[PDB]
């Protein structure tokens, strides 16, 4: 069982510039009979099957841009993406096909790089019909920001919260290269009906000082 | 290759994945299965050669059996004694040659190995100058996935549909949000179209200010 290790794990480079990804196999995949390496490179977009880019190590599949190219021989390989378009945001894998079992690398995420952008922050109190079912969900939306890292602190009656919130980040937008975050505070009707001030506090590189959005229970 | 068959199944249970290979002939090609666990890398499963020989990955040998009979273009993987580690999107990979294992794909089918019963979502509204935001909270569903559209696919600008968060109760939850002009709130209608197919649930919600 040949092992494919990819380096690095994560990557982000600016538009039109150059991203490069490595792949190392534990045994040579160079077949002497034809002298064409048994290695492939794949692009996988979110929610899509992998798409083959490069077969026999350095041959572009038909319909694939001139900007992707594969290099190397035997054990050490490289995928080079010059002029990183908007459409080129995805995960890339290397795969050998010299000897079954066919084996893959763990993948390398290729992010697009852009100028800092600040989140636009919105707060929604729980809907009336959810309060009917015995629960309150307080949502906080951070819309279109960059970079991905962002600190969201829930404050209830200006008392901090820990443990009772989750979040999820949209994948890097493929048009403006930003991200978005949803943060949900989950409380029982009983525990929600106690406090007055529900505040969502946002810390981000594109904000000079923290931003708060709050509502008073009711209003 | 339209992968079909996948859904919710118990441990020790069994399923067969079908594969309508309409585009090129099944018998004219070498065919395969490759799985991808949610959030993870790719994992080769099995191979059936155009000749007829078969090989398997360590973790699926005996438990899995690949099958093919040239009917109306179809490939099959038979999965028995299913464990939770087998939870994944399963893909049909067409070869382009004998040893030629350049893989070509379709769309994939989701297999969840869980003893739990299907639960459909409840859909609550996220209520809405320059830009106002609004949305839908799609709470307490199992298993994945849910799709959310806005105005039956007419509204796509400003729409963010977040990846599902697994809650402490073990049921999934997600939100879908849209940014719209403030001035067009009490005149234009906003409905999110929530679809949770595993439980045949379809919900449409007016989002009022």
């Amino acid at each position: 069982d040949i092992v494919m290790t990819q380096s690095p794990d994560s990557l982000a480079v600016s538009l039109g510039e150059r991203a490069t990804i490595n792949c190392k196999s534990s045994q040579s995949v160079l077949y002497s009979s034809n002298n064409k390496n048994y290695l492939a490179w794949y692009q996988q977009k979110p929610g899509q099957p992998p798409k083959l880019l490069i077969y026999w190590a350095s041959t572009r599949e038909s319909g694939v841009p001139d900007r992707f190219s594969g290099s190397g021989s035997g054990t050490d390989f490289t995928l080079t993406i010059s002029s990183l378009q908007a459409e080129d945001v995805a995960v890339y894998y290397c795969q050998q096909y010299y000897s079954t079992p066919l084996t893959f690398g763990q993948g390398t995420k290729v992010e697009i790089k852009r100028t800092v952008a600040a989140p636009s922050v919105f707060i929604f109190p729980p809907s009336d019909e959810q309060l009917k079912s015995g629960t309150a969900s307080v949502v906080c939306l951070l819309n279109n920001f960059y970079p991905r890292e962002a600190k969201v602190q829930w404050k209830v009656d200006n008392a901090l919260q820990s443990g009772n919130s989750q979040e999820s980040v949209t994948e890097q937008d493929s048009k403006d290269s930003t991200y978005s975050l949803s943060s949900t505070l989950t409380l029982s009707k009983a525990d929600y009906e106690k406090h007055k001030v529900y505040a969502c506090e946002v810390t981000h590189q594109g904000l000079s000082s923290p931003v708060t959005k709050s509502f008073n229970r009711g209003e | 290759l339209v992968e079909t068959g996948g859904g919710l199944i118990q441990p020790g249970g069994s399923l067969r994945l079908s594969c309508a290979a309409s585009g090129f002939t099944v018998s004219s090609n070498y065919m395969s299965w490759v799985r991808q666990a949610p959030g993870k890398g790719l994992e080769w499963v099995s191979v059936i050669y155009s000749g007829g020989s078969t090989y398997y990955a360590d973790s699926v040998k005996g438990r899995f059996t690949i099958s093919r009979d040239n009917s109306k273009n179809t490939l099959y993987l038979q999965m028995n004694s299913l464990r939770a580690e087998d939870t994944a999107v399963y893909y049909c990979a067409r070869y382009d040659g004998i040893y030629g294992e350049l893989d070509f794909w379709g769309q994939g089918t989701l297999v969840t190995v869980s003893s739990a019963s299907t639960k459909g979502p409840s859909v609550f509204p996220l209520a809405p100058g320059g830009t106002a935001a609004l949305g839908c909270l799609v709470k307490d569903y199992f298993p994945e996935p849910v799709t959310v559209s806005w105005n039956s696919g007419a509204l796509t600008s400003g729409v963010h549909t977040f990846p599902a968060v697994l809650q402490s109760s073990g049921l999934y939850s997600l939100s879908s949000v849209v940014t719209v002009p403030s001035s067009s709130l009490g005149t234009q209608t906003y409905i999110c179209n929530v679809n949770h197919k595993p439980s045949n649930t379809k919900v449409d919600k007016k989002v009022e200010p």
